């Protein structure tokens, strides 16, 4: 997923 | 039925306001028995037939005056100051309303001319994996610019985010941690100079390898904040004047003028610095600065930016360059690993190319530009104020034409390549009377 | 062109409240006008609270004191439900203080709308600090007031709505529905969020603090390649959809590669009809955008400004002045591209900051627009430019251009960033203009005249 600041 | 004629001018100094190719006679017995006065401004060449002759015809004429003319550097240690690239300095044109003054502009490109490098990097937590090979980042840079020049300077400074809501979490934990447990992240910050420039790339080691990644939420961070302080806080990075380079290093978009209303933050950037103890002290105060006014600091401060970014954000930075004049954009890989090449390539192409522009003219005053480069290829219009695919120690040129209309007092503007120091100071004088 | 510019009246606030952020008429009947200022910098009694912002109701007939504050909340910030025993620590569930209540005023006959995009909370479970935002809503003329704070959900923190920020830009429609846009949701891909009065009373419930209101209409989460769009960050209403329920004008300034673009929902379900986008990459394509009839043909055009709109001068130098550009409608639909553009000429002047529709200010038949560039001016203290509306749409010249008639004090006044006119408060058959300077804390408002 990986979204925003690397909120994987 | 020219237009001399029909303008009626009632005196000399009317007759020349009104057209360039006119020309006042006060020799008596010109007149025919019943003309107006309105006939002695005239055509030059109608009224050498109509009976006026040469030593009763006052027709001023812009002329051209150089002022200063210091030469290009030539082969037979210099500071830069003394090095030119660009003649002549200073020239006066006097300018006849409705007539061009055209003079010619040397430029040659200088050798072994100094550089300073400054490296931004994004330190949030998505640029993790990036940080760690950038360790030896100072000496191989060193090592790789000796074949480039004899002088070069190297400097690093790194950012984040504005340090509120809601581009971070607020609460007393995550303002210690933004990160998980598992990572030992710093706190968030806005920018903070971590190394001035300087010619020991082994201070610039050590100190990369002492910096801890940091964090914060929204994917698009705050370099723009960044960029301006660097541009605008002159002494305090040590920016000589020389080729000055900003290398910005990220893998994500960037925040601007409008996204501080998310957080309450109103006031525009004000494009002065804010440094305390090397850190920006006023993210929480100003907006984010636009394109437009990064455009104004960057320019006037000669700043030639790189984009060393990753190959997802690509489209954004490469639309980023078309708006900034002397900036270039490459591709990062993912552990920042062809950094070096990538601003080899980047400087080559910044550094063979030159573009003029000038300062603000009065209302009737008018420039074009005439370029000529190397092999021939001739530059109008827009493409006059540039010349490109320039080599070390090639000479171009430029005829700029200034045209004026209206009759303001004395003007003056000045005409700069972008990047550097040096400019042609051009000071106007019109003609609006007879002598 | 008519109004008496020579002499506005002017409003004055607490100092560094920001009197003047939000500008609103009010008419809970034709007798009793009224004019609201928001204050989002105002200090209020609520106990633990700095600066909660506040919302102001001025009177016509001025003297001696005109402007009050509407209590919409008297209490402070409740406490934690399951932490009031605990072990030691009382602790806040939400967080009130520099909520910024008050940044969007709103009203559409006896109702009005008060919101505060930075109010935050902790949520009843895990401690976070979302900015979900909230509003209050006051009806039949304060006879009673109504919490709703639509993001506020069990949808939490970034990945849901836990940043949106309710009612960062919000609207009545011409039926008194409830319109609001929160840009932050499911990581500030944006929303907009909508619900009738009743609706909003008929499941109001202050013991719990996640409300559902039923029947609401909201558009949904998209996939990743949305995020960072702002849908929300300015919103407008009218007919685009050929009915006769109104339909929403959402800006979304950094959609598509942050050229932006604005959309347009129908009224009924929220779905989309109409996407126009924006010609230069962050140009803040729309930040601020309104609806209303331009070229009196009955049908209602848009308009969408543009402040960081960089243009080139003749001579061959950059500049920000900013730009608003207008789409008419037709029959058919509306065209993709913008029927004229208007362009700032102050450079950092941001031009299109604020719109607003005047009304017909000089009863030609045809509606007119007033336009704000916040630091245009000689002095940078703000200008407004009134353009008028013709048989081909609005004027290349502006008809009026109103400044502030102080002097540039050291800080910005922020002259035209609040505007709000169509209404003739007076009554004396021609509208008027709210225009607001919150950088000193006034509000100004100007009077048409024959
Ligand atoms: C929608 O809701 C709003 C808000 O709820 C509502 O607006 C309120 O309407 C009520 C009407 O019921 C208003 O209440 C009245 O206010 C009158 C004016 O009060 C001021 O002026 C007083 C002096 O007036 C004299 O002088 C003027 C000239 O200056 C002259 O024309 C007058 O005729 C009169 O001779 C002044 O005393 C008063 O100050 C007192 O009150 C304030 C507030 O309580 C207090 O802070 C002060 O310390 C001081 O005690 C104020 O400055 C007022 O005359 C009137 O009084 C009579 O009625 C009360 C009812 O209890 C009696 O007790 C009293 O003895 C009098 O007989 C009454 O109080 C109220 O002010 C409005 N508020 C706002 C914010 O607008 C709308 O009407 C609603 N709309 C709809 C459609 O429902
Ligand atoms: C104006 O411009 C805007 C922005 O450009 C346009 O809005 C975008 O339109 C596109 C096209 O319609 C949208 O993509 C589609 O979304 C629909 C709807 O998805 C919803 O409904 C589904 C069915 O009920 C549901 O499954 C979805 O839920 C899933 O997705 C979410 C996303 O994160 C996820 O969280 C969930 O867990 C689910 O996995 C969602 O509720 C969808 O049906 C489409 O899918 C088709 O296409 C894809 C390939 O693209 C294919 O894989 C599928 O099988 C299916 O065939 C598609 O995803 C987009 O979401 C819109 N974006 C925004 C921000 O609104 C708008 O249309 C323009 N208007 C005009 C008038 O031009
Ligand atoms: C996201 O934003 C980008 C940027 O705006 C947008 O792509 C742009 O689309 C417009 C038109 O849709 C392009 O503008 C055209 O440019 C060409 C030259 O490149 C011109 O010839 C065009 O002039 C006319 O001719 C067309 C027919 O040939 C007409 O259809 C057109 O309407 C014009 O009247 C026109 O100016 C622009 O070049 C691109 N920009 C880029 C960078 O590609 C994109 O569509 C947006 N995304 C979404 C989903 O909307
Ligand atoms: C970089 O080069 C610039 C000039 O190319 C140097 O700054 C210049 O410094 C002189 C002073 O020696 C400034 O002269 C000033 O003139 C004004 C009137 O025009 C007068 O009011 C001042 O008191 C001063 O005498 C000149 O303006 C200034 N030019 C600028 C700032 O653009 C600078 O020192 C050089 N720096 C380095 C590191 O090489
Ligand atoms: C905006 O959204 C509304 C609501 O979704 C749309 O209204 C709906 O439009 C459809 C198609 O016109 C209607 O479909 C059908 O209705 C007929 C008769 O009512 C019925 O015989 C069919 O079996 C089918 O159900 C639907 O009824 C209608 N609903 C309402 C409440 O009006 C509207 O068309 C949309 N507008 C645009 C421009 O997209
Ligand atoms: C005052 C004056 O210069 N008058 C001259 C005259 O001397 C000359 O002979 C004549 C010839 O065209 O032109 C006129
Ligand atoms: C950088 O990463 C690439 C893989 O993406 C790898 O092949 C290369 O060896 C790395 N370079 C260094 C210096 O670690
Ligand atoms: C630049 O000029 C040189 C001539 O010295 C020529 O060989 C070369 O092909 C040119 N490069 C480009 C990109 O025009
Ligand atoms: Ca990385
Ligand atoms: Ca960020
Ligand atoms: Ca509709
Ligand atoms: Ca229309
Ligand atoms: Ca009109
Ligand atoms: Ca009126
Ligand atoms: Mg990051």
């Amino acid at each position: 997923a990986c979204r925003g600041d690397g909120w994987c | 039925e020219n237009r001399c004629l029909k303008a009626n001018a009632k005196s000399c100094g009317e007759c020349i306001q009104a057209g360039p190719n006119c020309g006042w006679c006060t020799n008596s017995t010109f007149l025919q028995e019943g003309m107006p006065t309105s006939a002695r401004c005239d055509d030059l060449e109608a009224l050498k037939k109509k009976g006026c002759p040469p030593d009763d015809i006052e027709n001023p004429r812009g002329s051209k005056d150089i002022k200063k003319n210091k030469n290009v550097t030539n082969r037979s240690k210099l500071k830069p100051e003394d090095i030119t690239q660009i003649q002549p300095q200073q020239l006066v044109l006097r300018l006849r309303s409705g007539e061009p003054q055209t003079f010619t502009l040397k430029f040659k490109r200088a050798e072994d001319y100094p550089i300073d490098l400054y490296y931004l990097m994004d330190l949030s937590y998505s640029m993790k994996d990036d940080l760690e090979n950038v360790k030896s980042l100072g000496t191989d840079l060193m090592n790789e610019m000796r074949r480039i020049t004899s002088d070069f300077r190297i400097g690093f400074g790194s950012f984040v985010e504005k340090t509120v809501m809601p581009y971070i979490s607020t609460t007393p934990a995550k303002l210690r941690n933004p990160c998980t447990s598992e990572q030992n992240c710093t706190t968030p910050f806005s920018y903070k100079n971590v190394l001035s420039l300087t010619n020991k790339g082994e201070v610039f080691n050590e100190l990369v390898g002492k910096q801890r990644i940091s964090g914060n939420l929204d994917s698009p961070e705050g370099g723009f904040d960044a960029i301006m302080q660097v541009a605008v806080c002159g002494s305090l990075i040590g920016w000589r004047n020389v080729t000055r380079l900003l290398v910005f290093s990220t893998d994500a978009g960037f925040h601007f003028a409008g996204d501080g209303k998310l957080g309450g933050i109103v006031l525009p950037n004000d494009g002065q610095c804010h440094l305390e103890n090397n850190m920006y002290t006023m993210s929480h105060y100003y907006d984010y600065p636009s394109i437009a006014h990064l455009v104004q600091k960057l320019s006037e401060n000669n700043i030639q930016t790189i984009f060393a970014v990753t190959e997802e954000f690509q489209p954004v930075y490469k639309e980023l360059k078309n708006l900034i004049p002397k900036s270039a954009v490459g591709t990062l890989s993912a552990n920042s690993s062809n950094v070096i090449q990538l601003i080899i390539d980047a400087y080559n192409s910044l550094s063979s190319e030159v573009i003029l522009e000038n300062g603000k003219l009065s209302e009737g005053v008018t420039i074009s530009y005439k370029s000529y480069c190397k092999n021939g290829v001739n530059g109008t219009g827009e493409n006059g104020r540039k010349c490109s695919n320039i080599s070390i120690g090639d000479e171009v040129q430029f005829e700029i034409s200034i045209t004026s209309n209206k009759c303001p007092d004395s003007d003056s503007f000045k005409i700069r390549p972008l990047g550097f120091t040096e400019e042609v100071e051009v000071i106007l004088q019109y003609i609006c009377e007879c002598e | 062109f008519n109004l008496d510019a020579e002499a506005p009246a002017v409003l004055s606030g607490p100092p560094g409240s920001f009197f003047g952020f939000s500008v609103e008429f009010y008419r809970p009947g034709t007798d009793g006008v009224s004019v609201l200022v928001g204050a989002p910098k105002a200090n209020t009694s609520q106990p633990g609270v700095l600066q909660g912002g506040a919302v102001y109701l001025c009177p016509w007939g001025a003297s001696p004191t005109q402007c009050t504050p509407i209590e919409f909340d008297s209490k402070g910030s409740r406490l934690l439900e399951s932490s009031l025993s605990s072990s030691e620590g009382e602790e806040p569930v939400e967080y009130k203080s520099l909520q910024w209540f008050g940044a969007t005023v709103r009203a559409h006959g006896s109702s009005i709308l008060a919101c505060a995009p930075l109010y935050s909370w902790r949520t009843e479970k895990e401690p976070l600090s979302d900015p979900v935002g909230t509003c209050y809503l006051s009806t039949d003329n304060f006879t009673r007031i109504l919490e709703y704070a639509p993001c506020r959900s069990d949808f939490s923190w970034a990945a849901g709505q836990g940043y949106c920020q309710g009612g960062f830009s919000a609207e009545f429609t011409k039926t008194g529905r409830v319109v609001l846009g929160g840009p932050g949701s499911y990581f500030w891909q944006g929303q907009i969020l909508s619900a009738t009065q009743e609706q909003i009373a008929e499941s109001y419930y202050p013991e719990y603090l996640i409300n559902l209101v039923q029947g609401q209409l909201q558009t949904r989460q998209a996939s990743s390649i949305y995020d960072d769009s702002y849908l929300g960050y300015s919103v407008a209403v009218g007919e685009f959809s050929g009915d006769d329920t109104e339909d929403f004008v959402a800006g979304v300034p950094k959609g598509n590669l942050t050229y932006g673009y604005v959309t347009i929902l129908n009224g009924s379900d929220i779905r989309s009809l109409y996407n126009f986008s924006g010609e230069q990459m962050a140009s803040y394509f729309g930040y601020a955008v309104a609806a209303t009839d331009v070229n009196g043909d009955g049908l209602d055009d848009l308009l969408v400004g543009a402040p960081l709109l960089m243009d080139r001068t003749p001579d061959g130098r950059p500049q920000e002045v900013g730009r608003v550009y207008v789409y008419l409608q037709h029959p058919a639909g509306i065209e993709p591209t913008p029927t004229l553009t208007l362009t700032g000429h102050d450079e950092f002047g941001r031009f299109g900051s604020s719109l607003t529709p005047l009304g017909d200010l000089d009863q030609d038949g045809y509606n007119d627009v007033a336009i704000g560039a916040p630091f245009g001016g000689e002095t940078q203290q703000g200008v407004v430019f009134v353009f008028p509306g013709g048989p081909g749409g609005l004027g290349s010249k502006p008809s009026q251009v109103l400044q502030p008639l102080w002097a540039a004090s050291h800080t910005p006044d922020f002259f035209g960033s609040a505007l709000r006119g169509g209404r003739d408060l007076d009554g004396n058959g021609y509208p008027d203009l709210i225009v607001g300077s919150f950088g000193v804390d006034k509000a100004v408002v100007y009077r048409g005249r024959p």
